[PDB]
């Protein structure tokens, strides 16, 4: 019947409509909503491709509805109620939600433009305007090299060394002494762990 | 007087508790149609508690679509003992069969049934007192024995018996029990339990048990397509039509009341709230709601209507108003007064709305069938409709003699919804507590709860043959005693009054007779007990027997674990009392030895056997055991849930609970997992579960 | 095709008002309603060809990968014009070209 | 990939005009296979119209829901299958009796037009149309999408006794229906093949079915060129329908139960 | 409460010591209750 | 029109259970078997074209041949229901017929469908045995097609005489269930055997066995 | 986007950063930059036109 369109996010248990995802935003209105999608009114088609979501998508009207409907599948515990799980489902719009375009508030205008270009890139494919994109396409594919690899590998085992130095440090604070830092770190981590990744092959700890 | 429209309401806001029951058809294993055992595991989920009332089964009247007309009363007894092994076959307990029989309940209660003997008035010989129901109790006493006796099966089966003769309602004496077995310690609180009954009222009385292991059997009412055509036609069809009511299995359905649980702890988890919400205080809050809306307590309130959805006007009302309140509504059988007040307070202001509602309602309906196919005149939309219905009912100009009565009315119904919460959640409070009145105040006049005073008398039990009196009407004079049929019918008798032949008849704006308001006047205690106390004298020894209350029955099996050791002591070391607590069967109390009870001698059918109906033979009394049975004592029970209460495995997956916010599966039942506790958020077992 | 709110913003709905045997365009996230001037309601064609040219740009002449024909252009008469087959990717999508001019700026056929 | 092969009989196979009048009348054809377009209009007058184009035609009709489900064909697609627009609308009418009212056009309108009234209501109209497109069905036998014509040489004795080649006319259909297709005047039930032994096992029995999937092997291995003796196909054929029922070809002790 | 490997770690070395405790006295069972940084109690454990 | 079509398919049908009946050892007179379709319609059909399924029915005898091969071959009875839908009273006075005269066999055709109750029903008129039969699939004579060799019903001499030849038991012959086509033709029963002669490219001839499950 | 019915997106790593009127300029002094050395001669430049 119904052709809705739904949303696979992080640390969900299932998807969610694209109108939900749009409300918490923080966008309620549809005719902002189809300007965002679409960019031409002449489009009528593609215009009734999304209608089913638009007619889908009413229950929830407003953002703080949306941010409930989305923190109540957001997996987690069970008790956490509104007034907090508004919070988590805020946090999970903002972190792990399309990272690369922005971290920061003031920049979900950016996030929701990105999103109706997702949209509507997925429509105009459908509507049979635009091939499916080409996954053996070697120019939308990267190598990763002895940098990228050594750079992770290393941002694991420091941020293992500064977890233990800051478990040194509580210790030391309770007997009161003063710390000269060098026997404090334990440099064995880091060239442990490294050495063991280039012999075995095994990438990871 | 009770609606199915409450089921119907739960069906439509809360449709997944239903379940259609699979009917126990023989089992066919390796070609053997096997009857079906009643050893052999249940298809439906096992139980342990199964508690019976005989008012949905020995009661014609509540089935007469079918014609049982049972012209001796063999046929009478023996067709209820065929629908008991149905029944029990069907469910398969395995601890305790609970038979439960009506009593003397008190006397609110009392008023109650009254009025319902008094509309319904052989169909009017089940009331307690009478032969019939001497007949009655002995009968089943004998099939119990003779059950226990021979089914292999019933070892550790313990039936206890409340005969007419013992005191209480119903549902009461279940409740009662209950809550005794919930006083001791010792009590399991994940036996599961399950009543065999047809009023929809047990709904709301599983949640008073605060047992979330709890379900209820009832007959499947949506899908009887009946037929009376002739009886020898019904040959045609073997398997899709046979006779519904004789010759076809009777479908059945099941509530269970944890996922009804479940669904209210979703919607009433109001946002923004002064104090921590507790599912415990708000269930208990929705069915004080629900018994406001309309019990066979208290009477009809002039606002509140179950077909109006009047039970939603309330929970959203209590939605609006719970962020206010510091405080729930009620606490473990106590009424808060400040927040009652406000609640009522509230609807008095929706009061105007809720009227104008119901009038336009009520000029669009009566449009509606215009095209589809004591004066009145009251006017309840235009104003001043308190006074004219003051001045109707009561026939006083006085404006001072009113608002009196009206805060009388408050008080009183202050205290009488106390007191069947009491009632509900405690035992009895009062024996001799009746509603003064024929109708319910409207919410405006529930101002200054505080300043109100609560009372209560205990009391006794009345006389068996003073409430039969007290409830036969003239008509029905044969079960009442021919001694005080000259203090019930004859016109020279000094409480004739309290029978009128003729009695007003108030339709108090209803539709159909069968809600109507059977305006009687009020029975005057005194000169009633005095009256039939002047003739008690002249009853005979078998009527004064008829009239005298008694203890409860146990009827335990000789291969019974618990046999030797009450014979070891009652028998041999010659105690009179022994005290059970928790045993392996489930059952605590206070054992007394019986004396009327023959050790050697043979327990004899009471009822003439007929050809064809599984012929009953004589067993002695060797082969089985009697004892008096009571309880433990009266205590304050609190309304929460048990240690060590494992929950069942949730129904709802993310539809309902979204749906209910914005506008066989038998695994449901028992214990799913063993910890009383679920992981969530940072838990050793969350955390491992989760990842 | 549809309609928007005149304050809501929001999506129209056709409805029917039976005091007056008429139809209008109401909108539930508010209380407004209009005058629908056209009873009809639902349009669906199973025959489909539009999506043709589909989005040409005026800064197509400057693209290298397209071959460059020497067909006569109708109106200009210039003959130096580029040519590429239909954009829709439907299984039954005629082979026929369209050939855009270097000079006007403009699309024709082969006709 | 499904398939039926359809014999036709002697004198049919030697013809062509009707073998195609077979074929055409085997092929499935439903409501959306003509349907062109489909619409919803206010109507709210029984009596006359608001659709110009229809204003006459209900004058030679007549002479509810005011919600109007207007239906219009393609003139070819709807000639080209030998059908009347008369008796489709009465299909359409007798498939829900007269509680969905329908009227239909002149046969020589411009326009094939029917029209549909039941006796908020979008989403039902929406779902009967949706029914109407995917369940009323005209003519052919259901399951058959595609029916192709093939010659086919046969060897046959001459009245001389001598094999001589001869050319005849038969059918090959996307999907399977054997039964059906058995059934239809015309066709040679007694030489009806299918490729799915399956449905030959259920219409046909076990025998028929041996002897299908031999054939069907027999194909497989031959298509190459390549020779494989017949014994060896005839023992795997017999394995596999020696129980009265297909069995694929697909996968106690102490000291074993211990060992594991 | 917890959320880190280490989380685990710390905490089946307390489960130890209360385990043995328990064991000394014959508890057949134990009961956590789970804390967050602001002493506020998240979840509660029973174990055997 | 479609009456034509209808009247024709039904006469196919009963060209199917006269050759079934054939087969099954039972006698049919010559002029039975050669109805055309104008005799039957004429016989069938009234004068606007509706048939009579009652008068199809028809009562048939063993050959002498076939009774003195076949011990166990008693009257046959055929029934055609009216309905489309049938009811039930239909195989009630069946039944009640064939308890009555005593008939062996009685072979009952349904038009769309029978309610469970009657096919549940049916098997409590022992010891006679009732089989059914949907009319569509009576259309095509199925014996007649190429890929189907001819089942001949072993009797029970025969079926002795093989296993002491073959030196087997009943449950080591090649199986052929009660539900195959070929055997509901045959009215097959539980340890029959059906012997097949069988075109060979490499013998000519081949026999083969096959026993009811 | 009512009235960039024309305007050319531009695209930065994979991120929608803004839109252009005349992106023939742009890209070629883009392309002119890069050449010069002015940019990193690794970084890719590319104008899908169709679109
Ligand atoms: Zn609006
Ligand atoms: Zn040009």
């Amino acid at each position: 019947t119904g052709r809705t369109i739904k949303a696979t996010l992080p640390y969900v248990k299932q998807d969610i409509p694209i109108v939900i995802v749009f409300r918490a935003l923080g966008v309620v209105p549809d005719g902002e909503i189809l300007q965002h999608i679409c960019y031409d009114e002449n489009d009528w088609q593609m215009l009734e491709m999304l209608k089913p979501c638009i007619e889908e998508g009413f229950v929830i009207q407003d953002k703080e509805v949306a941010l409930d409907f989305i923190g109540r599948r957001g997996s987690a515990a069970l008790g956490i109620r509104r007034e907090k799980r508004i919070q988590y489902a805020k946090d999970i719009l903002q972190k792990e939600l399309l990272p690369h375009i922005t971290q920061e508030e003031g920049f979900e205008t950016r996030k929701t433009f990105f999103l109706g270009y997702m949209v509507n890139r997925l429509l105009l494919c459908a509507l049979e305007r635009k091939d499916q994109d080409d996954r053996d396409h070697f120019g939308k594919k990267r190598l990763d090299l002895a940098g990228p690899l050594l750079a992770n590998l290393f941002r694991i085992l420091f941020r293992k060394l500064t977890r233990e130095i800051y478990r040194y440090m509580q210790r030391c604070i309770e007997t009161d002494r003063d710390f000269n830092l060098n026997l404090a770190v334990k440099s064995t981590t880091i060239t442990s762990g490294l050495k063991y990744s280039l012999a075995t092959g095994n990438w990871g700890e | 007087m009770g609606v199915p429209a409450l089921f119907r309401w739960l069906s439509r806001k809360y449709p997944k508790i239903i379940s259609p029951v699979i009917q126990d058809e023989d089992v066919d294993i390796d070609g053997e149609s096997r009857p079906t055992r009643y050893e052999d595991p249940n298809p439906n989920g096992e139980l342990d508690n199964l508690y019976l009332d005989m008012n949905g089964i020995v009661h014609p009247c509540s089935h007469p679509e079918h014609k049982p007309v049972p012209e001796t009363e063999d046929e009478m007894m023996l067709d209820v003992f065929a629908y008991t092994e149905n029944v029990i076959m069907m469910a398969r307990p395995r601890k305790v069969i609970y038979i439960a029989v009506d009593g003397v309940a008190p006397r609110a209660k009392m008023n109650q049934q009254r009025s319902r003997r008094f509309r319904s008035a052989d169909s009017n010989a089940i009331t307690p007192g009478t032969p019939f129901m001497h007949r009655l109790a002995d009968s089943l006493r004998y099939w119990a024995a003779y059950k226990l006796t021979t089914d292999p099966g019933w070892s550790g089966i313990e039936v206890i018996i409340s005969d007419a003769s013992v005191p209480g309602q119903g549902q009461h004496k279940i409740m009662s029990y209950v809550r005794s077995l919930r006083s001791s310690p010792k009590h399991d609180p994940n036996t599961t339990h399950c009543i065999y009954g047809l009023n929809a009222n047990l709904i709301f009385l599983g949640l008073a048990t605060h047992e979330p292991h709890f379900k209820i059997l009832r007959e499947d009412v949506f899908a009887q397509d009946k037929k009376s055509y002739s009886l020898q036609d019904q040959l045609r069809m073997t398997d899709i039509e046979r006779q519904e009511l004789k010759d076809k299995k009777t479908p059945f359905l099941w509530l269970h009341l944890n996922i009804l649980r479940e669904y209210l702890q979703i919607e009433l988890n109001v946002p923004g709230l002064s104090f921590p919400f507790d599912l415990e205080k708000s269930i208990d809050d929705w069915v004080f709601i629900c018994f406001f809306c309309g019990n066979n307590f208290l009477p009809h309130l002039p606002s509140l209507d179950v077909r109006d959805n009047s039970i939603t006007t309330l929970v959203t009302i209590w939605k609006q108003i719970l962020p206010t309140m510091k405080g729930y509504l009620t606490t473990d059988g106590y009424l808060n007064l400040p927040a009652v007040e406000r609640l009522l307070a509230e609807l008095a202001k929706k009061e105007d709305y809720i009227f104008r509602k119901r009038y336009e309602d009520e000029k669009r309906s009566l449009e509606n069938q215009k095209r589809r196919k004591k004066n009145e005149e009251i006017r309840l939309w235009e104003p001043g409709y308190r006074k004219r219905y003051y001045e109707t009912k009561f026939h006083t100009k006085d404006p001072q003699k009113v608002k009196k009565i009206a805060r009388n009315m408050v008080q009183k119904y202050i205290e009488g919804v106390s007191w069947v919460l009491l009632y509900y959640y405690q035992g009895c409070p009062s024996w001799n507590w009746y509603y003064p009145y024929h109708y319910a105040p409207f919410a405006a006049d529930f101002v200054n709860l505080s300043e109100l005073k609560i009372e209560f008398v205990e009391g006794t039990p009345f006389r068996p043959y003073e409430q039969l009196m007290s409830v036969l009407p003239a008509a029905s004079s044969h079960n009442l005693p021919d001694v005080f049929r000259s203090l019930m019918s004859d016109a020279n008798s000094e409480i004739i009054d309290f029978y009128p032949e003729e009695f007003p008849l108030d339709m108090n704006g209803k539709k159909v007779i069968w809600q109507a308001i059977p305006l009687l006047p009020f029975i005057d205690e005194n000169r009633l007990l005095k009256a039939v106390q002047s003739k008690y004298d002249q009853l005979t020894e078998d009527e004064k027997f008829r009239n005298t209350n008694r203890s409860e029955i146990l009827v335990l099996g000789r291969s019974h674990s618990h046999y030797p050791t009450l014979v070891k002591e009652l028998y041999e070391e010659g105690k009179d009392s022994y005290e059970f607590q928790v045993d392996s069967s489930g059952v605590s109390g206070v054992a007394i030895k019986l004396q009327s009870f023959d050790r050697s001698g043979v327990l004899r059918l009471p009822v003439k056997q007929l050809e064809g109906y599984r012929h009953y033979p004589d067993i002695s009394n060797r082969d089985f055991l009697m004892v008096e049975f009571k309880q433990l004592p009266k205590s304050h029970a609190k309304s929460m849930i048990l240690s060590g209460l494992i929950p069942h495995l949730r129904r709802l997956t993310q539809e309902d609970k979204d749906s209910i916010l914005y506008g066989d599966f038998k695994q449901y039942i028992g214990p799913h997992g063993k910890s009383q506790y679920l992981p969530r958020q940072g838990g050793y077992k969350a955390f491992i579960q989760i990842h | 095709s549809f309609r928007f709110c005149l304050e809501c913003n929001n999506m129209l709905y056709p409805k029917e008002d039976k005091e007056n045997q008429r139809l209008l365009y109401s909108c539930r996230n508010c209380d407004y309603t209009e005058l629908a001037e056209d009873p009809k309601v639902y349009r669906h064609e199973l025959i489909t060809n539009i999506g043709e040219t589909a989005g040409i740009v005026d800064d197509i002449g400057q693209d290298p990968t397209l071959p460059r024909s020497d067909k006569e252009c109708p109106e200009c008469h210039s003959r130096d014009c580029v040519f590429f087959q239909s954009q829709q990717r439907r299984k039954d999508t005629n082979m026929t070209l369209f050939y855009v001019c270097l000079n006007c700026k403009k699309t024709f056929r082969d006709e | 990939t499904p398939a039926l092969t359809v014999y036709l009989d002697r004198e049919i196979a030697l013809d062509i005009e009707k073998a195609k009048v077979i074929q055409s009348s085997i092929e499935y054809t439903t409501l959306k296979n003509v349907t062109s377009a489909t619409e919803i209009y206010y109507d709210p007058d029984p009596t006359s119209t608001v659709i110009e184009e229809d204003f006459d035609t209900v004058e030679a009709y007549f002479s509810q829901s005011p919600w109007l489900l207007r239906l219009e064909l393609d003139r070819a697609r709807m000639l080209d299958k030998q059908l009347t627009m008369n008796q489709v609308a009465d299909k359409i009418s007798e498939v829900f009796s007269d509680d969905l009212f329908v009227m239909w056009s002149e046969d020589n309108a411009d326009k094939l037009i029917i029209r549909c009234r039941v006796i908020e209501e979008d989403q039902m109209l929406k779902r009967i149309e949706a029914h109407m497109l995917d369940l009323i069905a005209l003519r052919g036998i259901p399951g058959i999408s595609k029916v192709y014509m093939v010659k086919h040489k046969v060897s046959v004795p001459d009245e001389s006794g001598e094999y001589k080649n001869e050319e005849l006319w038969a059918l090959e259909t996307d999907g399977i229906n054997l039964a059906e297709v058995m059934a239809v005047p015309g066709v040679d039930s007694s030489r009806t093949y299918s490729n799915s032994f399956v449905e030959i096992l259920s219409v046909l029995g076990i025998e028929a079915t041996r002897s299908s999937l031999y054939k069907e092997i027999l194909n497989v291995i031959a298509f190459d060129g390549s020779y494989v003796n017949y014994r060896h196909m005839a023992l795997l054929v017999d394995v596999m329908t020696s129980r009265g029922y297909l069995m694929a070809i697909t996968r106690t002790g102490a000291l074993m139960r211990c060992s594991f | 409460t917890i959320n880190q490997y280490k989380d685990m770690i710390a905490f089946e070395k307390k489960l130890f010591r209360t385990w043995a405790q328990c064991f000394l006295l014959g508890i057949p069972k134990i009961i956590y209750g789970f804390r967050d940084d602001n002493c506020i109690l998240r979840t509660v454990e029973e174990f055997s | 029109e479609d009456n034509n079509r209808i009247i024709s398919r039904l006469w196919r049908s009963f060209r199917t259970v006269k050759e079934m009946a054939a087969d099954r050892g039972y006698f049919i007179s010559q002029e039975e078997m050669d109805q055309s379709l104008e005799e039957f319609r004429s016989k069938i059909c009234d004068s606007m074209g509706n048939p009579q399924r009652k008068l199809m029915s028809f009562l048939a005898n063993p050959t002498p041949e076939a009774l003195e091969k076949y011990s166990d071959l008693g009257t046959l009875w055929v029934e055609f229901c009216d309905e489309p839908s049938v009811g039930i009273k239909t195989m009630r006075n069946f039944c009640l017929r064939i308890q009555e005269k005593n008939f062996s066999t009685g072979i009952f055709i349904y038009q769309n469908n029978i309610t469970p109750s009657a096919n549940k029903m049916i098997p409590t008129v022992s010891p006679a045995i009732i089989e059914t039969f949907q009319e569509s699939d009576l259309v095509v004579n199925i014996t007649h097609h190429e890929l189907v060799p001819k089942h001949i019903r072993l009797s029970d001499g025969e079926k002795s005489q093989l296993l002491q030849r073959y030196k087997l038991k009943e449950s080591q012959l090649p199986r052929i269930q009660r539900e195959d086509p070929v055997a509901r033709y045959l009215g097959l029963k539980r340890g029959q055997v059906v012997k097949i002669i069988r075109r060979s490219e490499t013998s000519g001839r081949y026999a083969s066995y096959r026993i009811c499950l | 986007p009512a009235q960039h019915t024309k305007s050319t997106r531009i695209f930065v790593n994979g991120v929608w950063t803004g839109i252009h009127r005349d992106p023939s300029m742009l890209v070629s002094t883009m392309r002119d930059l890069r050449r010069s050395g002015a940019i990193s001669p690794e970084v890719s430049i590319i104008r899908d036109i169709r679109e």
